[PDB]
């Protein structure tokens, strides 16, 4: 949702590298949430995400 | 487009149903005019004692080719055809046709009347060379193994064709424009056989590549097996002279792909085709 | 920002008016990814208020008279009529202008909110709903590029030397960690890259690296601002008197590291190329761009490379063969 | 190889009109440069007798004689003397390639079969391909025959190579599809050969597939033949060092005619408290330095070659004609079109006696400055070169017709003319007659327009 | 170590969100009601409806107004991958034939090509002879270069951002409309500069008939032999004559820069290429309206490296130098808050 | 190329005027397309032709 | 099919045409056919027969070898090129076949 | 597709607007066919380039597609690109003259003589310069005459050939006069005359024995003006045994696509054939692509 | 493995312990050999390093 | 990546560290402390 890169698209080499490096940056940045952050705005700024 | 050609003169009802019988054939026109007479249409406003063949076949390329749709008892419905789309054609050439043929059109040879041949790609070819060899000859016919081949010239060998092309010479005289394309092509040979020797060293002065040492081999085998310092003036007009003989001969050494045709009816009496023009 | 912006021409006081009549000065747009920074950055100063925004388009006609000058002379004046009433009649100074007698008598209102930043109030919209399954990408996505540069290998004075972090890292004494050759950035995620000289290997062996032609073609148009008798004649050419010119080459060894690159040089317009040195000199008493080859890195000047960069150099080469402790 | 086959068999078609038999050469760094065989345009070559006159010109005596006649509006004879010494030249073959290679390896690499007597390692920086075709006049052939080669450039410029065929036909004739038969069979040996002043050395090939091996000619070499063939060559060479006897003479003439008191032509401020007794002997000492390093490239020469030129000689009548006419009339000025010497491109002998580094080709761009100005020479950039400032230089100034001037430092000169009257005719041509510019790759049809770049046959790029 | 130190240039194009301002009523449009036109097919029947705008500007200057505000993510990798000369220069090959296969071999590229004529360089844009790459995981790419003197100061010229010529050659600075004093400014030597007090700064890449005023200004490039096609960061520096061109009043190189210096990369393909007529994306170019750079942050050692990245916030901007080591400090901090914000 | 008296002669409509800069100042730099800045009283202004 | 393929362009331009060309080698005594689909972005026929000359000169001294060392056969043609018509830079899918081909079927125009 | 947008740097007034629509149905090159351009790439003015050759020009003039103007919209301008065999009207700007029922091709505008220069559509640094639309003699004549003076002026010093070439440069059509600016020696134009002299000296050897001396035969024969008017340069260059017909027939099919290959060396294809013409020439309708 | 290997840029941050990229998301969909091309061959640089 | 020291001390001193001392990487000579790059080892075990 980030880059609109929905069903019915293809796809560029440098925008798949994007997609990439995305996923590993959130997956290793948000892997367990509420473990890390206990404070209330970034669960709800999360939770609306 | 529209042609409408119109008749003066009285038309018998026998002529009608002759007339009616012609439904879909070519007919040459001097000029895309909607209104026309019927002394333009067809080929007898050219038809004469002198003019023979290469008259005929160099006029017919700056004229233009309609095709016949209906009859009215006083008017005919001539549809000029445009490229791409397909028609239906008629044959009224002695070659009967098959699939695949691209279509020539050609004059017909072998107080007023209507007359062309549709002839394919290279049968057209092949009896123009024929004829234009048969006016090399023409000259020299008192010989009797010359005689010999220009009976073997004569008849050519197709699906049911045997066909007697007429003698272009006639009263031991040639007409004056085989005459002139017979001499085109003479002079085109000469001057090229004695050009070519002085032109391969005007020109590999420059970059030689190996084609230029194999045409100078070639020319080396020629002139010994047959057998320079020139007017500027004299080298000009025979290079001028040269390519515009040549030029003339354009009409002969093309062939204008007319139809190229589809499935046939049977009897070989029509055939649909995309006019290809 | 919202005070930077002047105000527009067209007076329109009734159009776009909030409740008791506190009147919108802008409007500010950008995508919902930033509305989601601002309105939750901005707690205190965001309402959903409703504005009396215009319901139908602002229809203009044209006058006739205008349509018979369109026609003569390719050209329109708008409300030709009241130019010609205003014009016979005296007064100079018009009611309107034509634009702000079209666009009203019609209010409808709707809820969009509102911003406050001192008196001034900017309308906030964000504009996903116009661009979500859709194939064209947002324009307000703009794409910027940014141009960076670093050096490489390069060489700092050892006269002025120094360490500003001593008590932080400790490298040992080996010269292939006290003189430069690589260097280290960043991806995009933090991880730290190298380059050095191997990698740029795809451009330091063209040829047009080592082509001087063009070179020599615009410094010439700038222009200038016997072995026999030889062995005996060599007293013969002390015999006279004068002083031989300092050429170029030796005038390039009398300045010092740091001010080589001053205005006070004069030899610069000569150095134009580091593997070769353009010079001028005399031939048939006129001078020529004499484009020479350096063959060696020795040839170098001493403020493009000085004597302890070579002998930091050497002692590189000495290290890489393992004989920093010579015998 | 690909001139080398093509001019064989060309000069087998050619054989029967003038029996040329083909020299096949090839040539290296020696010869010239590389930036000179990149852009090398087209290859000149004369065949010349061992009597040593020409093979275009007349068999018996020529118009060419009646040596100078020291004249302007012919200049030399007219221009029909430059249009036979345009029909002494031919136009041979000619084929660039630049790069570096090993000869017999490239006739490896081509279909050409190599055996010589020895294998002989040669490695050169490029290649030129060239063929030349010395005339024998009967089927007996001349040993002190020589030959002459022109390399031009597209600036105008020319190079001459000359050399005896002795030397290219001494061992050989001691010794000894048609394009398939001629790779199959291939060369025999190849022999490097200098020239007649061993100044550049290039190298021949020998086919045995030529036409050549089969002709049958006789070869001689009497001593008495190469006796004049080196005499009608001194000659030759003589052309241009006994023209720089004639302006010595000429100098030691008016300075004993006028006596020893010779005024100033040039714009120079003066000193009158320095000596001149210094200034006198320095005169003296510096001209023979000059006699010293006389040289073809001299600016005596480029003084002529202008002269020698096709639109030379109707262009100098037509100079005196626009001066030797009447005054404007007074019926001439006022319905008469609009009637049109500036400045005139000088060359200069540049001595100087401090050092003994002598220039001899200057551009001198000279005109007459205001206020009863003698004369002032400045450079192609106005840079008013002051030279003639110095004690230690002398220098000597031409002008593009025969008007001489030796001038002395403060600018002190000697104002004389140039005699050639004691030099013939054809050999004042063939040294440095200025030769025409024929059209070829990349040129202009019209004569002289904005002309576009060089075509320039290079290795830094690919041929394409 | 050899005997001289590149420094590099490099290009990162980013996605921003920008937003913008303006104010009320500060443009009036003019529309129209839609016009059909009707083309036919055999089977379909493709209506092409057409509605017309006009949009008549209102205020006296700038009544709207942006400002870059959110970055989320680059699309180049922002490594170090250097440029292929081979392919923008594919016709200079070396004299010899054998060091050259010798070169090709050493280097990575592997056969020279022939550069296309004119009808067919006409008749097909550009080349695009570097193939794309099969695993692409960080996106494009590019790093061009120029060869330095290894005794350039950095301490002034490249901590703080700079002109990577040598000479400040931003083109407001000069007196509008003048030809000879911009010259006089960018290529003369025989006076001072502005940004730095000396002459030049690297006197292989400052003045005429370097190997950078040949290497990269597309004059020189078009009298050789060059590709058209791939994008250099060296072009909007070294391209002196659009520069000379460039000088006017300030308000019209505001709108020479906001409308006709919006430069184009094609986003499609492995390596940067030039578009043909860019209108898919034009990517606003903020460095040629000053003509300097920005200082990335490069580390000598790793140690240093690793002593950057320990530490907190702010440690990125500065610039620690030990004895012959040395880290230069990024000017603005988007490696220290941008991907962690992501 | 313009007809600058047609501006001087027709009944103009009257607004406020707040540039960002002084007036001059963006005269002098040509932010505006056509300019007709002149100084004193023009004449120029009256000769309907 | 991929060995038929070649072309000399880096294959990317818009309105990449193609032409069927085949040749005739005389390298061995008998006739040696070689055919070659090829695709271009060149479109006029005279240029690409220049450039078709400048590409296959060994066809050509083969083919005047063989006129000069048999004398008595008469040599049939030297190359022929016919049209087929066109496609995209993005029509190709490496064996590479074309989705998208509009037929455009003319002559064959020969060339020697 | 087929239609193509070409918008403007420029403002447009309405003089500009006014020359465009006097361009309706015009004709301009257009590299790539592509959907949408600038005007630098617009019409002819992004190639010529004087002192760099006519020959390029009438080479890379005929590899750019052709198309029409029509319907002009303010900022843009609207390019129809025509397909085969259809009938599209045509407006010429090259003053030659035209008949009904002719052959149409494009040459690059050679400069008429007074160098008239119209550009007919004013800028700072860019004009619209049109191609000519030349009937297919004239343009024929064109072709073979710079390929002559091509040929004759290899090995020439300047003389003989600038005497050749005032004469030979001039050309008259239905009373009109020509000249060829930019004539020079160029790679095409001698990879050209390779073929040319590769093609003419394969019409040479395949010549058979009788068509060589049949115009001997003839000037035995008859004495007729255009026989002396050859056999004067044939003379100032200087029974049959076996006749089989069939050798004679391979030997002129032979000839045959040799001469058609040295005749596609000047002449082009027809890019239109006209239909009707107005009497004032300004505008004629055509029936062909571009 | 080697116990000479990069240990300060491979071991630190996450990585594919075999030493490639591997991902299969930055290599183009359906095409095998383009994939073991990218996987395995050891002309072609890795992606990831 | 997890924390695995060589040595003892470099142990230590991350047992001793106020906050995140995991996350850190951090090298002697030829000792060497590889990082982590997600704090499983003060998130988990400190929730407790």
């Amino acid at each position: 949702v980030e880059n609109a890169t929905l069903a019915r698209q293809a796809l560029n080499r440098i925008q798949r590298s994007n997609i990439l490096q995305s996923f590993k940056a959130k997956m290793l940045a948000t892997l367990f949430l509420l473990n890390r952050t206990r404070d209330r705005d970034y669960v709800l700024k999360f939770l609306t995400r | 487009a529209n042609i409408f050609c119109t008749f003066d003169h009285k038309l018998s009802i026998a002529d009608v149903g002759k007339l009616t019988k012609l439904v879909a054939a070519v007919v040459p026109i001097p000029q895309r005019l909607h209104l026309i007479k019927h002394y333009q249409l067809g080929l007898h406003q050219f038809v004469d004692h002198t003019r023979g063949y290469v008259r005929l076949r160099g006029l017919l390329r700056n004229m233009t080719l309609t095709l016949m749709r209906r009859v009215e008892g006083n008017q005919i419905l001539l549809h000029v055809p445009t490229h791409g789309l397909l028609y239906t054609v008629l044959n009224t050439g002695p070659v009967t046709w098959e699939k695949g043929d691209a279509l020539c059109v050609l004059p017909p040879l072998f107080q007023w009347e209507l007359v062309p041949w549709i002839v394919p790609m290279p049968l057209a070819l092949e009896i123009n060379q024929r004829l234009l060899i048969m006016g090399l000859f023409s000259l020299d016919r008192s010989y009797e193994e010359v005689k010999a081949a220009v009976q073997q010239l004569q008849t050519i060998t197709f699906r049911d064709a045997t066909f007697t092309i007429p003698d272009p010479v006639i009263d031991q005289h040639l007409l004056i424009d085989m005459k002139t394309a017979c001499l085109s092509m003479s002079m085109v040979a000469n001057l090229a056989s004695e050009l070519t020797m002085t032109y391969v060293r005007k020109l590999a002065l420059e970059d030689s590549s190996m084609l230029l040492v194999k045409c100078q081999e070639l020319l080396m085998r020629l002139d010994r097996e047959r057998s320079q310092h020139v007017s500027p003036d004299d080298e000009i007009a025979r290079l001028s002279a040269l390519f515009v003989m040549l030029r003339q001969l354009d009409d002969l050494i093309r062939e204008q792909v007319v139809f190229t045709v589809c499935d046939v009816s049977p009897d070989n009496k029509s055939a649909t085709c995309i006019f290809k023009g | 920002l919202a005070e930077a912006a002047t105000d527009s021409i067209l007076d329109n006081p009734t159009t776009y008016t909030t409740s008791s009549g506190a009147k919108i000065s802008g409007v500010m747009v950008s995508t919902a990814n930033v509305m989601q920074i601002i309105m939750s950055l901005l707690s205190s100063h965001i309402t959903k208020e409703t504005v009396s925004a215009p319901a139908t388009y602002g229809n203009f006609v044209l006058s006739p008279e205008n349509a018979v000058t369109a026609i003569s002379y390719h050209s329109i004046l708008a409300d030709f009529n009241s130019y010609k009433a205003h014009l016979t009649s005296g007064q100079p100074h018009l009611p309107n202008d034509s634009l702000s007698q079209a666009g009203a008598h019609s209010l409808t209102p709707l809820s969009m909110d509102v911003i406050r930043l001192g008196e001034k109030t900017v309308i906030m919209e964000n504009l996903r709903r116009v661009y979500k399954n859709t194939d064209t990408k947002d324009p307000l996505e703009r794409n910027v590029d940014l141009t960076f540069f670093f050096p490489v290998g390069l060489y700092l004075p050892e006269d002025r030397g120094y360490t500003t972090v001593e008590s932080k890292v400790k490298l040992n004494d080996t010269v292939r960690n006290a003189l430069p050759t690589t260097a280290y950035l960043l991806n995009r995620d933090r991880a730290v890259q190298k380059i050095d000289f191997v990698d740029a290997l795809k451009t330091l062996c063209h040829p047009v690296l080592h082509e001087p032609a063009p070179c020599l073609q615009t410094f010439t148009e700038r222009g200038p601002p016997p072995m026999g008798g030889a062995a005996r004649r060599i007293p013969h050419f002390y015999r006279v008197r004068r002083e031989v010119p300092r050429t170029v080459n030796e005038m390039k060894q009398d300045f010092v590291v740091t001010d080589f690159y001053k205005v006070g040089n004069i030899t610069l317009y000569t150095e134009l190329h580091p593997f070769f040195d353009f010079t001028h000199c005399q031939e048939n008493s006129e001078t020529v761009a004499l484009c020479t080859p350096r063959i060696v890195i020795g040839n170098l000047p001493d403020g493009l490379a000085p004597g302890p960069f070579h002998e930091l150099r050497t002692w590189e080469i000495m290290e890489h063969m393992r004989l920093r402790p010579p015998p | 190889m690909e001139t080398h086959l093509y001019s064989d068999l060309a000069f087998e078609a050619r054989f029967a009109d003038d029996e040329q038999l083909p020299l096949h050469l090839v040539l290296d760094q020696e010869v010239l440069s590389n930036e000179e065989a990149e852009t090398l345009r087209y290859v000149y070559y004369r065949n010349v007798d061992s009597a040593g006159r020409s093979t275009g010109r007349a068999p018996g005596g020529d118009e060419d004689d009646a040596p100078a006649s020291d004249d302007a509006e012919d200049a030399v004879g007219g221009d029909r003397a430059f249009d036979r010494e345009r029909r002494t030249w031919q136009r041979a073959c000619f084929r660039v390639l630049p790069r570096p290679l090993e000869l017999l390896d490239y006739l490896r690499q081509s279909g050409l079969t190599v055996t010589l007597e020895k294998e002989q390692r040669v490695r050169m920086f490029y290649a030129v391909f060239t063929t030349l075709g010395l005339r024998c006049p009967d089927n007996r052939l001349s040993g002190a025959q020589t030959l002459h080669l022109r390399l031009v450039w597209p600036d105008g410029s020319y190079r001459d190579w000359e050399f005896l065929a002795r030397d290219l036909l001494r061992e050989e004739m001691e010794a000894n599809a048609r394009t398939d038969e001629w790779k199959g069979a291939g060369v025999s040996r190849l022999r490097e050969v200098w020239d007649v002043q061993h100044r550049v050395r290039l190298r021949v090939l020998w086919y045995v597939n030529s036409f050549w091996r089969s002709r049958e000619l006789s070869y001689d070499d009497h001593e008495v033949e190469l006796y004049r063939a080196l005499d009608a060559y001194r000659a030759r060479i003589a052309v241009e060092y006994v023209l720089i006897r004639a302006v010595r003479d000429e100098i030691y003439a008016v300075l004993r005619r006028d006596g020893g008191a010779l005024p100033q032509r040039f714009a120079c401020h003066v000193s009158r408290n320095m000596s001149w007794r210094v200034v006198w002997e320095l005169c003296r000492h510096a001209l023979a330095l000059w006699m010293d390093w006389a040289d073809v490239r001299s600016c005596i020469i480029k003084a002529l070659t202008p002269r020698l030129s096709r639109g030379a000689a109707a262009a100098a009548q037509r100079a005196r004609r626009q001066r030797e006419r009447s005054a404007p009339k007074p019926q001439e000025l006022l319905f008469g079109p609009r009637n049109e010497p500036a400045e005139q491109t000088w060359y200069a002998d540049v001595v100087r006696c401090v050092r003994a580094q002598v220039d001899l080709g200057v551009e001198v761009r000279a005109a007459r400055c205001p206020r009863t100005g003698l004369w002032i020479v400045r450079d192609r950039r106005g840079r008013l070169r002051r030279w003639l400032s110095q004690p230690e230089v002398c220098v000597l100034y031409v002008t593009p017709d025969l008007d001489f001037y030796w001038v002395l430092p403060g600018g002190f000169a000697v104002s004389s003319r140039v005699t050639l009257h004691g030099l013939a005719q054809r050999a004042l041509r063939d040294r440095f007659q200025n030769f025409e510019a024929v059209l070829a790759r990349g040129m202009h049809v019209e004569a002289g327009r904005q002309e576009p770049e060089t075509p320039r046959v290079s290795g830094r790029r690919l041929p394409f | 170590h050899p005997g001289f130190a590149l420094t590099a240039v490099r290009t990162d194009t980013f996605e921003v969100d920008m937003l913008l301002y303006s104010g009320k009523s500060c443009t009036s449009v003019i529309i129209n009601n839609p016009i059909v036109t009707k083309e036919e097919r055999d089977i379909s029947t493709t209506y092409h409806v057409t509605q017309n705008i006009n949009t008549v500007d209102m205020g006296l200057g700038y009544t709207s107004n942006t400002c870059v505000a959110y970055v989320n993510r680059v699309r180049t990798d922002m490594g170090v991958r250097v440029q292929d000369l081979f392919r923008v220069f594919p016709m200079n090959v070396y004299r010899h034939d054998e060091v050259d296969r010798w070169i090709r071999h050493a280097a990575g590229v592997e056969r020279p090509q022939l550069l296309d004529t004119e009808t067919i360089s006409m008749l097909t844009f550009g080349s695009m002879s570097e193939r794309n790459a099969a695993a692409t995981v960080h996106g494009q790419k590019a790093a061009c270069e120029l060869i330095l003197t290894p005794v350039t100061m950095d301490v002034n010229y490249f901590k703080i951002p700079n002109n990577p010529r040598g000479r400040a050659s931003c083109m407001l600075a000069v007196d509008p409309y003048d030809t000879e004093a911009a010259t006089k400014a960018i290529y003369d030597h025989r006076e001072a500069d502005a940004q730095t007090f000396a002459a030049t700064h690297n006197p292989w890449a400052s003045q005429a008939g370097c190997l950078s005023d040949v290497l990269y200004n597309t004059r020189h490039r078009e009298r050789l032999g060059y590709n058209s096609k791939f994008y250099s960061p060296c072009a909007q520096y070294f391209n002196t004559e659009e520069i000379i061109a460039a000088n006017k009043t300030l308000f019209k190189t505001i709108d020479e820069y906001l409308l006709r210096a919006k430069d184009c990369i094609r986003g499609d393909t492995d390596t940067q290429y030039v578009c043909v007529e860019g209108t898919e994306q034009l990517i606003e170019n903020p460095c040629r309206l000053t003509q300097e750079a920005l200082p990335i942050l490069s580390t000598t050692t790793l140690a240093l490296m690793e002593t950057k990245l320990k530490g907190g916030a702010g440690a990125f901007a500065t610039s620690e130098t030990h004895f012959g080591n040395y880290v230069v400090g990024e000017i603005i901090p988007l490696q220290q808050s941008m991907l962690f914000n992501s | 190329m313009e007809n600058w008296s047609a501006l001087e002669l027709l009944p103009k409509v009257g607004i406020p005027t707040d540039f960002l800069t002084h007036v001059k100042t963006s005269a002098g730099e040509e932010m505006f397309e056509a300019l007709r800045i002149y100084y004193g009283d023009d004449p120029e202004r009256y000769n309907i032709h | 099919p991929k060995d038929m393929y070649l072309t000399w362009e880096e294959t990317r331009g818009r309105l990449q045409y193609v032409y069927l060309i085949i040749v005739y080698d005389y390298d061995g005594p008998e006739t040696r056919p070689g055919i070659y689909v090829l695709t271009s972005s060149i479109a006029h026929w005279q240029t690409l027969v220049d450039v078709a000359r400048g590409k296959f000169a060994r066809e050509r001294c083969s083919f005047v070898n063989r006129r000069i060392t048999r004398p008595r056969q008469i040599p049939l043609c030297t190359g022929v090129i016919q049209k087929l018509g066109w496609c995209l830079a993005d029509d190709i899918h490496t064996v590479v076949r074309l989705d998208n081909f509009s037929v455009e079927l003319g002559d064959f125009r020969e060339f020697v």
